[PDB]
């Protein structure tokens, strides 16, 4: 099965930036096009994981620049320069290459 | 650019001409309640594929059954045309599309 | 193709004449309102149209002379109003284009019809 | 693990710009079981193939899915396992397609 | 009544997980149990406790006896390995044409990128058939319109002599009662023309 | 012997409406043409070709329409170029031209 | 020799036709406007003649392949997608003729500017016959009646046999019919689609069960 | 008000060619001006000849054709027939389908 | 996107047939893309139950297809997910998801959903109460 | 030193490849002269014509042998003068082609 | 195809074999006659095709043999004369190819069909 | 007209391999004289084994093999059963449409 650790301890942090850190993702690809095809993927409470964008060769396709999610070799970050007060958080497991709905490992830090 | 679709339309009248240097060839379909509706496509992409060809094959191939070809038509940027017709879809030669 | 016959008018009344032709040149033709005066050449007063309803005058005629058509009949008849001393002449229908078509064109084309003609005196 | 479906017939034929990409076209469409009940995914398969524009005619595909799509006739395919983009989203893709002769070849 | 391919055919390692690939054709039941030679070089060369996968019934190595059974089709494309066979020999026949008269074509077949197949029919009973390909073959260019005459005549039913070239031949018809040939022209049957 | 005859008129594209296309007209490595007739009169001869002329790109295209309003006998409006003049018919009532465009229209439409 | 047995598709119950049948849907004799679908067209539907056909694998075909197609009609939603359909075997007497034989003798006669190769094809592949302005209700004797659920996926096959029927040692007509050329110009052969149809044997073969879309052979017949 | 200008009468003796010219006043008559050439016999209604500067009609003799000349709308006979005495018009054409003729000309061969 | 509907009380009371229905009014299929159901309030993870596109095909569950009846018009957007005789192990207020859909975007190249949370009934939850 | 003929429809047409020429197609046909006796040397009167390959598509003589033996039009040809081979028989080179326009230009 | 059996037979007459066979294969079917000789090799004799009419005679029967292709029976006739002691044997009559078509073919060919026989003793 | 020449007889145990031999007595075997191996056995008709060259029937077994080897047409026979062996004939097409049968060649 898909074993990946999609939610790392990550460390607090104020308003405009991410809760949540870099998750290492057992399924993440460094893929020969040099992006990794990975949606950044929320699957903490109050809403499920929300795949923005495909193929991860930048930030949230259709999205603000800000947040970004990409998943290569042996890490994955769902974790980007700036985010909401509440838009960010836990990772889950979401990429381009194939689509298993495969729940989160779990962790939130505390939200000012 | 508000694309729209629309199904069970039959084809009516088709037309092929040489506005500028382009080929242009154009489609009206019609149904018992709806206006009638016009989507048409010009060879601004460059002829070396056989895109223009193969669409004309279909479209005439949907012509001759005179069946209920299906379509998508994206709007003009400016009031009244027919802006671009991008996918055909022939429902059953005796039926109707999904 | 045919016309009526001669008509002989004072001064300040109106003449209307006939024209009449086959079922598929009334239905589907172009018409011209021609006369012509004694030992004059040729004046061209009008072009009529089945499909759009109105006639294209000449700025001369433009509110004196009337255009009508009768699918009954399929006949064209020109009303003429405010007559003067030197209008006596002979008159003309003459058969036009067709409806859908450009000029060019080799066994029919413009002025390819005309009627023998209707005399009218003021 | 490719695939086999029984007497299928070819119900829509459709024609489509390819989203990958620009020098290739898609040709696809709905294809059926035939005599099944309408209520699972053999009943309304979604068939694509992928066309290549660069040098004009037609493929042995094309000739055989227009004629067989006008004339409706009973063939069965060994398709897959790569699926392809029915706008966007997860159909099935042709290997193989071979017309029934009877009972014994077409179940 | 089955046609069996020679020896030379039993390319190497090809479809893998059940993909044949796009120049060759996988076996059945039928093309094994006729054949012995092949059966011969297959258990001195393919090991013990494997199992592999037919068109329509499943093979056992060694271990389990080396068995061929019987199983609804698609069962046999679980397994990796893959005996296939290119569907194409070059025969060394001369370059005679061959002709047949007064029959229909039916039964297309087409895959991958392969060759455009029918088989002719005369009097209930299958003749022979001819594929054609854009891609390789002598006829390679020979395609581009005979498709167009054999569209019509798969669409109608008129009946027609047909030639076929022996030089090289296919196997694309699995449990075939017939050779399938190369196609080389298609004449239309008017029976006052002493043609049919 | 060459068979074009240019009139040097501008670029007007001449439209025929209410036509049919008979008496079709072939040669080899040369153009095919049709009288187009008109309540039972003939009113002007159209050709196509890939060979020879300015509109060789045409052919492959105008062909395809040709052979369906010659096997429906589908009243069209055709459109011709007065730039080449053609006499491939013999004893004719009528003027050859090159083919430009057809359109299968109701009447008193915008589409043809 | 002409086959004893002529079969017909059809959609009328035998709860009527085994009393009265069928009947010539007009008076126009010509085999040529029968066999290229203008005498059984709408608003030109005069033909002398009844269509059957000397095989019973053409009529389950059919039958077969339109029920599919009113299984695809209720994927729609547009009914209520329960098909129905009857097949007839029909014993011949001698009012009836083989089209083959009669198109083939009407070319010869009139020259080859009168035929048509795609009319002669079709009455080929069909094996169509023509009984002459009637079917007599004494020589329709089996009945298949076919009914098919879509949603539920289900097929029903049932046989009956006409009491009726008088048994009399009869069979085809062995030659040809001959008429008069027509004087009406023809511009295509008419057939139905999916599958290749006849369409005079499509239209008397419908019953008040709407309009059929016929398309002119030669159109589609080759590549576009 | 555009008014058209042509020739009175001319006259050349059997064989010779003849030049008839009309012109606009309001310029130089071009190809959008769409000439016409009508002719006309005694007591019978009046025959087109030419139109489009260009075009022949299947009763036109073939002794006639059409050009342009100095900016003029001109015709041009050829091989002149002692039969041919007629009456010419000139007609050119303006914006609203509005169509002048000239004053004619009374060919008469001598 | 498309702002799901449904009625009823929040509570799914045991042995019996519960149903739970996305009705949309206004937001019909045409601008959205796959709306598949689910029961993951409590235990939050990622699963597929029912299904639903731009067709209008019904089918069954892969967890339990009897215990679940057959009720998903992808035609008219009925995404329900209806279990006769549900089970009161599981406990949650289940959606019949209408998802946010995400359009074809330039950058994602394929399928890409910006929908976090989908839809459901905003009044309609799911108990286990009676 | 070519040959007209009128009166003459087309009742059969085939393809076949070009002996000495391997990039060549050839379309042939059977023409039968309509008022013509059965054993009389014109109501089987063979045509070929040449047909490249390094241009794909579809010739105009093609299309209109096509149209017109789908209709069997009368018509007329211009056989002759070159010899090629069909079914073992000899056959005329064709050149040019055209419908009958009434009786006095098709007699 | 079954044929009649036949007889010893003193020299100096003439014998006539059958060759039945079916409506197809009579009229279409090419047929070859051949002699099977107690002991030792068959010998072809010849060939006939029902349409052309000419049928090809090997020199060791030729001006010794005729053929007819009767329709009535739907037999093909085979006429030995002057019967010399070396022509006791047995004669088969074998199918060859369909009229137009060349030899190879797999479901059917060249001597896949033969008779039973018919022997004849001096 | 010409005389084809075969041995007399020969001989194989169970599963070996055997070649039978025809020869054209004016020369070489060209394949344009089309040969044709027939086998007969005791109490039936003969039947064409090979025809052609190479190419067999339907019913044709597997075993067999033949071809145009030495300027003569021989037929490979791979490990024979007891109820294959019987006589084979060589049967050679001539000018004229001329059919040359053999002596033939008991089996063993």
């Amino acid at each position: 099965d898909i074993v990946m650790t999609q939610s790392p301890l990550s460390l607090p942090v104020t308003p405009g930036e991410p809760a949540s850190i870099s998750c290492r993702s057992s399924q993440s690809l460094l893929h020969s096009n040099t992006y990794n095809y990975l949606d950044w993927y929320l699957q903490k409470p109050g809403q499920s994981p929300q795949l923005l964008i495909y193929l991860g060769s930048h930030r949230a396709s259709g999205v603000p620049d800000r947040f970004s999610g990409s998943g290569s070799g042996t890490d994955f970050t769902l974790k980007i320069s700036r985010v909401e007060a509440e838009d960010v958080g836990v990772y889950y497991c979401m990429q381009s290459l194939q689509t298993p709905w495969t729940f989160g490992q779990g962790t939130k830090v505390e939200i000012k | 650019l508000p694309t729209h679709l629309y199904k069970n339309f039959t084809v009516q009248e088709l037309a092929l001409k040489l506005k500028g240097k382009n080929q242009e060839f154009c489609l009206t379909a019609f149904m018992s309640g709806r206006s009638l509706v016009r989507a048409c496509l010009s060879d601004a992409g460059h002829e070396h594929d056989t895109w223009f060809d193969t669409m004309l094959g279909f479209a005439i191939s949907a012509y001759a059954l005179k069946s209920r070809i299906a379509l998508t038509v994206e709007d003009s940027p400016y009031p009244g045309t027919p802006g671009d017709l991008l996918e055909l879809q022939i429902c059953p030669l005796n039926g109707y599309c999904e | 193709l045919v016309q009526a016959g001669g008509e002989v008018k004072k001064p300040g009344t109106s003449v209307n004449v006939s024209c009449k032709a086959s079922v598929y040149t009334f239905t589907n033709y172009y018409l011209h309102w021609v006369r012509q005066a004694p030992g004059q050449g040729l004046e061209w007063m009008g072009v009529m149209n089945p499909s759009g309803g109105k006639t294209i005058y000449a700025q001369k005629f433009q509110g004196r002379v009337t255009t009508t058509r009768d699918t009954s009949t399929s006949t064209v008849y020109m009303e003429l109003r405010s007559l003067r001393s030197e209008d006596t002449a002979v008159y003309y229908c003459a058969r036009g284009l067709y409806y859908g078509d450009s000029s060019g064109y080799f066994g029919a084309g413009e002025f390819d019809h005309w009627g023998q003609g209707t005399l009218v005196i003021v | 693990y490719v695939l086999v479906k029984t007497n299928m017939v070819v119900t829509s034929v459709a024609m489509k710009p390819y989203e990958v990409t620009p020098t290739r076209m898609l040709v696809c469409g709905i294809a059926a079981k035939l005599g099944a009940a309408a209520s699972s995914p053999d009943a309304h398969v979604p068939f694509c193939f992928g066309k290549d524009l660069k040098r004009p005619g037609s493929s042995p595909m094309e000739v055989m899915l227009r004629a067989v799509f006008m004339q409706q006739r009973p063939l069965r395919m060994f398709l897959g396992p790569k699926q392809l983009t029915f706008e966007g989203k997860p159909a099935l893709e042709l290997i193989r397609m071979v017309e029934c002769s009877g009972k014994q070849d077409c179940p | 009544g089955i046609v069996i391919p020679p020896k030379a055919l039993f390319t190497q390692q090809g479809g893998a997980y059940g993909r044949c690939p796009n120049g060759t054709r996988a076996l059945t039941v039928a093309e094994l149990r006729g054949n012995a030679e092949l059966q011969t070089y297959l258990r001195q060369i393919t090991p013990g406790w494997s199992i592999y996968g037919l068109y329509d019934g499943t093979y056992l190595g060694q271990a389990y006896g080396g068995i061929i059974k019987d199983a609804p089709p698609g069962a046999g494309f679980i397994y990796r390995e893959t005996f296939c066979i290119t569907t194409i020999y070059k025969t060394g026949q001369p370059a005679a044409d061959h002709y047949y008269s007064k029959v229909t074509a039916t039964r297309l077949l087409a895959s991958t990128n392969s060759r455009l197949c029918a088989v002719f029919v005369r009097d209930g009973q299958s003749v022979i058939g001819a594929c054609a390909s854009p891609y390789e073959g002598r006829y390679r260019d020979m395609y581009d319109a005979l498709r167009r005459l054999l569209y019509m005549i798969y669409m109608s039913g008129l009946a027609v002599r047909v030639h076929v070239s022996k030089e090289e031949q296919y196997y694309d018809y699995e449990d075939a009662t017939f050779q399938t040939y190369a196609l080389t022209g298609i004449s239309l049957c008017n029976p006052a023309a002493s043609i049919c | 012997i060459m068979t074009t005859r240019n009139t040097g008129q501008p670029a007007t594209d001449h439209y025929y409406s209410n036509v049919t296309a008979t008496r079709l007209l072939s040669s080899t490595n040369s153009r095919l043409c049709a009288v187009f007739v008109r309540s039972g009169q003939p009113v002007i001869g159209a050709c196509t070709s890939p060979y020879d002329g300015k509109y060789w790109s045409m052919y492959s295209r105008l062909r395809k329409m040709l052979y369906l309003i010659y096997v429906a006998g589908i009243s069209v409006r055709v459109h011709v170029s007065k730039e080449e003049q053609y006499y491939d018919y013999e004893d004719a009532t009528f003027e050859t031209y090159a083919l430009t465009g057809i359109s299968i229209c109701n009447p008193g439409s915008s589409l043809c | 020799d002409p086959p004893a047995t002529v079969y017909r598709y059809d959609s009328r119950p035998p709860e009527d036709v085994f009393q009265n049948g069928f009947t010539a849907w007009g008076n126009n004799d010509n085999v040529l406007e029968h066999l290229t679908g203008r005498s059984c067209q709408v608003g030109s539907s005069n033909s002398a003649f009844v269509s059957t056909s000397s095989s019973r694998r053409y009529t389950e075909v059919y039958l077969e392949h339109r029920m599919q197609e009113a299984v695809e009609a209720e994927r729609a939603g547009r009914g209520t997608g329960h098909f129905i359909g009857y097949i007839y075997e029909v014993r011949a007497d001698n009012n009836f003729y083989g089209a083959a034989s009669s198109y083939f003798e009407y070319v010869d006669t009139y020259g080859d500017n009168a035929g048509r190769i795609l009319a002669g094809a079709l009455a080929t592949y069909q094996s169509e016959y023509l009984a002459h302005r009637r079917i007599p209700p004494e020589n329709i004797r089996r009945v298949t009646r076919v009914y098919h659920n879509g949603i539920t996926g289900e097929t029903t096959t049932t046989e009956y046999s006409n009491a009726r029927y008088v048994s009399q040692q009869t069979r085809a007509n062995p030659n040809p019919y001959t008429s008069r050329r027509s004087v009406a110009s023809i511009v295509g052969t008419l057939v139905r689609m999916a599958p290749v149809v006849g369409a005079c044997m499509a239209r008397q073969a419908e019953s008040s069960e709407e309009a059929m879309v016929l398309v002119y052979y030669e159109s589609i017949a080759y590549s576009f | 008000q555009a008014v058209v200008t042509q020739e009175p009468s001319l006259t050349v003796s059997p064989g010779g060619t003849v030049t008839l010219t009309c012109g606009s006043s309001t310029g130089a008559v071009t190809s959008g001006h769409y000439p016409f050439w009508l002719q006309q016999k005694p007591g019978q209604a009046p025959r087109t000849l030419i139109y489009d500067t260009s075009n022949k009609h299947s009763w036109t003799p073939a002794r006639f054709s059409a050009s342009l000349l100095g900016g003029k709308a001109a015709l041009t006979l050829s091989g002149a027939q002692p039969e041919d005495e007629a009456e010419y018009y000139c007609l050119l054409s303006y914006s609203g389908a509005r169509r002048v003729f000239g004053g004619g000309t009374k060919l008469t061969v001598l | 996107q498309v702002q799901l509907q449904e009625s009823g009380p929040g509570l799914v009371k045991p042995s019996g047939t519960l149903s739970l229905t996305c009705a949309v009014s206004g937001g019909s299929i045409s601008s959205n893309d796959w709306w598949s159901w689910v029961r993951q309030s409590p235990g939050k993870g990622l699963e597929w139950i029912g299904e639903s596109y731009h067709s209008g095909g019904t089918n069954y569950n892969p967890s339990l297809t009897s215990r679940v009846t057959i009720s998903v018009d992808q035609s008219k957007n009925h995404f329900s997910l209806r279990l006769s005789s549900v089970t009161a192990a599981d406990t949650a207020v289940y959606f019949c998801a209408r998802r946010t859909i995400g359009n074809y975007d330039i950058s994602t190249g394929y399928y890409t959903p910006a929908v976090f949370f989908d839809s459901w009934g905003q009044g309609i939850l799911v108990i286990v109460s009676s």
